[PDB]
């Protein structure tokens, strides 16, 4: 049974990745892309009145030109949703779209709203990363401002818990493969709502696969490969690493007494939400805490569940997180079954919501009950969510 | 007055204040040789001793602020047995440290160039005022060697391991705007408004309004940092 | 009584308003003025452990340079506030950090979390609004261009209520006037934080008051400014508009079952929290909407709050609301009581709970019980909350 207070994700949705250098999306805004998302989501759900979307919690990182003044609703105003709908844009770097779920989530099940639209967007071909960056010298008498650097945030936890390179890389074509193999066998679908875009020569056609997968990739590709952060002992290059990649992913959430009253039949139910925090230098530590402070809210163990999403951030920080997670023996069994986001990109915002919609996939495609949607995030910080098939 | 000597001078001022100048007469500018060392210790131990003190402004007489020692005295100091050499700084620091455990607000008027030395002896103080128009600096890696004065030890302290790891190991000169940011200096102003730029700071420490005591205190204990980010602090910094 | 399940406020915290044009906050970071204030107001209140803030609730609106990259948490890290404590940072332009108040609020109401550190921050003077901004030119196939001007969505609705010149400028004396009285009398005490900046000369000093305050404000002064916004035919000018300011706010934020724990006298009990949409062209009128949804969801009605405060974007854009609130003819008895925006700025990430904070005092210091906090977003929307001191 569900109480009528619970949460529940009528469908979910996600445009086709594609890489920030010169790829699809290369003319696409990043207001215009979400905008586009969320009208084509809702389309699939035509029970339900945009009307009554309370408000749009929408995901982003770097908040500025393109991204900036509110792109929540800046792209809610380009869909059936009336001006009458509010819109928040959520920014917790990489778990920003994530956090945007919980917002919603808690605002139904506190009366302050039936029904909510959540998900995030990142075009870092557009606003990339690294603009308007303005460090903070005081930082350095609290923290060291290397742990700004993520991609040494992952070296540091690739050595404290002995990860090497030959294992590194190994992780990286298991994403690339199971990626294209899901990709090639229709499991990606029922979430993937067809984009128009640009090709090479500037022709416009409609994408529906995602770029960012090299299906090419072999544990010999990746070990010609060169340190792409420390040179003398590095071990963490460009491919363990996730890509730069332009992409949105839309999810319709409201309540379960709504639910029963519109007669659509629910994608899954969240049942614990969490947040956790570690240290700036080793942030890849960050989904344990998060799993766990979930896990206990929920009154499960992580044997309880049947299917786990991690983002994977950088491959110097997963397998740590899997090893000490007690589940890195049930990797092809359970985890990231369909890919990963070493070859589907990580948009800082949003990559939240993104691997917790493929999560549910996973669950209905396998007869699965419960999943883990866990992902570290930059500064010292990690999110989870357990969602219940029912 | 209070204190002469033949490269510093520490005159009285109103409130009790008393301002200690570095002006080396006969040279152009002022640096730490084997006299100033000498004098600014007598000067302290003055100080250490007046109870009519309420305050201490560190000024300077000549253009520049304060500069290394003569190189010449360098080559002569570094051919000593290491026992002997870890004495003379073990003593020098003793000085200016004792400036520093000094019962009173202080606070340092750079008006010109602070290199070397010059900026450890600010350092040393509470607060900083600087000039608009002046520079500071530790440039002692120029010569193989880094701050013995206190400098690898109050600057970590003061501004962030990193920007100090930095400021340390390149040894170039920096602007008073690049010197405030990192809050190696509290304020910088004109240099015609410098001089009641560093009075007005000594009365709003003295009646409480900037607590001296827990600005000083940083300098005096452990790094803020983490264990682990320490580990991220000097490795990468290393690498 | 009060169940342990309700929100409760421990304490508010602001600081030192100041003009961003070589005002007082000239040489302090956004980050740095945070972390600052964060850290003074858990001093007064020694009681709560920082170790048990569960999330800190940012407000920011221009997130890019010193506010990008999730300021949250890039201040909770220079405070006492330990690495193991999450940080989220919430844009909604002007209603961001109330927002971040009512994120927090729902995070304890559902069990995810006890104890919170909420406020905002805007530094505009460093990150002006005009910074790095992109204009969607497909924004304006689904709505007009000219909504994005603040100030000429105040002008339409000057219009649309009829309100003139000489009844804008009076709106802003009062608010002048008022202010620099309350702050005379000492009523901005109990929150105001002693903050370090520096002066014309650029001395180091200490300010505890409000730079942006000029009582020296009359309706001959205001009259002899021009139209900021349209020339002929204008009624708003930069005299009945807000100020650009540097500023923050800070609010400690727990359950009332951990309050009866530690043992500390609340401040006020969230009782309703709502936000809305309205056209974007007059987003000035969005605290009605907001208002509105909130007394409901909280069964009340306008007479029964004692005390309001109204975020005074433009002279144009609050007397209309107040009218349409039927509680115009009440101005100087429960609305803006020690000030408004109009004097003490606009931080378009630190008025949220800024204003939210300054009316839980106008609350305490005339034994008020219902408060009512609500202000206009751009592009459409509004948000407002009930507070109750019990
Ligand atoms: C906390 C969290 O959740 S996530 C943290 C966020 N971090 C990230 O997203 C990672 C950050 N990474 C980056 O910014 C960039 O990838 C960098 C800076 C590390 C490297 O960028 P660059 O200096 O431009 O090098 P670049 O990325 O182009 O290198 C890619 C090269 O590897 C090759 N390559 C990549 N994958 C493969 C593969 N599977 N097999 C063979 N070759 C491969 C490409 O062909 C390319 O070669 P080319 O340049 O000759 O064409
Ligand atoms: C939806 C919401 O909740 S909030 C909406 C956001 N609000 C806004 O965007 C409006 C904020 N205001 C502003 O950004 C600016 O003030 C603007 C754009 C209106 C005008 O900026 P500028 O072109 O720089 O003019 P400026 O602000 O300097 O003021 C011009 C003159 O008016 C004077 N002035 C301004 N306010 C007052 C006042 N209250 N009393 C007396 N004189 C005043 C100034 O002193 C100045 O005089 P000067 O020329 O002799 O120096």
């Amino acid at each position: 049974s569900l109480n009528p207070r619970d949460v529940v994700i009528v469908d979910f949705g996600r445009t086709p990745m594609g890489r920030s250098k010169g790829g699809m999306h290369r003319n696409t805004r990043a207001e215009d892309m979400s905008a586009h998302l969320i009208s084509k989501v809702l389309e699939r759900n035509s029970k339900v009145d945009p009307g009554e979307v309370e408000d749009v919690i929408w995901g982003c990182v770097n908040q500025t030109l393109e991204q900036g003044w509110n792109i929540a609703r800046m792209a809610s105003l380009m869909t059936q949703i009336p001006h009458t709908s509010a819109a928040q844009t959520v920014s917790r770097l990489c778990g920003s779209s994530m956090s945007a779920l919980h917002t919603a989530a808690q605002a139904i099940m506190t009366g302050n709203g039936d029904v909510f639209v959540v998900g995030g967007v990142e075009h870092m071909g557009h606003v990339s990363m690294m603009h308007g960056v303005d460090p903070n010298p005081h930082m350095s008498l609290y923290a060291a401002k290397a742990s700004g650097m993520m991609g040494l945030t992952a070296e540091m936890l690739g050595k404290m818990h002995g990860i090497s390179r030959e294992q590194q890389d190994a992780f990286a074509v298991r994403s690339h493969q199971l990626a294209h193999k899901a990709t090639v066998e229709g499991k990606f679908k029922d979430e993937i709502i067809p984009m128009q875009g640009y090709d090479e020569n500037g022709f416009l056609k409609i994408f529906d696969y995602d770029e960012t997968i090299r299906p090419d990739t072999t544990l010999e590709s990746l070990a010609a490969l060169k340190p792409a952060f420390n040179p003398k002992g590095g071990t963490v290059t460009a491919g363990t690493s996730s890509q730069i990649t332009d992409g949105a992913s839309c999810m319709i959430v409201m309540s379960a007494q709504r639910a029963k009253d519109l007669g659509l039949e629910p994608l899954a139910v969240i049942r614990s939400m969490a947040v956790a925090g570690v240290d700036p230098a080793i942030m890849g530590y960050g989904p344990v805490p998060a799993t766990q402070k979930a896990l206990k809210r929920a009154g499960l163990n992580m044997a309880d569940i049947d299917f786990i999403e991690l983002n994977e951030a950088f491959a110097a920080q997963a397998l740590p997180v899997l090893k000490d997670l007690k589940v890195l023996d049930k990797m092809n069994e359970k985890v990231n079954l369909h890919g990963g986001a070493i070859a589907l990109g990580h948009p800082f915002g949003c990559s939240g919501a993104r691997i917790s919609g493929t999560l549910l996939n996973v669950m209905k495609q396998n007869g699965g009950t419960f999943g883990l949607s866990t992902m570290c995030i930059g500064l010292g910080q990690g999110i989870a969510t357990v969602f219940e098939r029912v | 007055m209070i204190y002469e000597g033949k490269a510093i001078t520490v005159t009285a001022l109103e409130s009790g204040i008393v301002e200690l100048k570095f002006d080396l007469k006969g040279e152009s500018v002022n640096k730490f040789n084997r006299l100033t060392l000498n004098e600014l210790r007598q000067a302290v131990d003055a100080i250490k001793a007046d109870a009519s003190v309420k305050g201490v402004i560190v000024s300077s007489g000549k253009d520049v602020f304060i500069v290394g020692a003569d190189i010449t005295e360098f080559v002569e100091n570094f051919k000593l047995p290491d026992a002997e050499l870890i004495a003379g700084n073990l003593e020098a620091n003793k000085i200016f440290s004792d400036f520093e455990d000094l019962n009173v607000p202080t606070v340092a008027a750079i008006n010109g160039i602070a290199l070397g030395g010059g900026l450890e002896m600010c350092l040393a103080a509470d607060f900083r005022v600087m000039a608009d128009s002046a520079k500071i600096g530790l440039p002692e890696v120029k010569l193989g060697i880094y701050p013995g004065f206190g400098g690898t030890v109050r600057l970590p302290r003061l501004i962030g391991v990193d920007n100090a790891v930095e400021w340390i190991a390149s040894g170039k000169e920096n602007r008073a705007e690049d010197a405030l940011k990192v809050s190696a200096v509290d304020a910088v102003v004109t240099a015609d408004k410098l001089g009641a730029a560093a009075l007005d700071l000594i009365k709003r420490a003295i009646s409480g309004e900037l607590d001296y005591k827990a600005k000083r205190q940083p300098k005096l204990e452990k790094l803020k940092l983490n264990a682990i980010e320490q580990m991220m602090a000097f490795e990468t910094a290393k690498g």
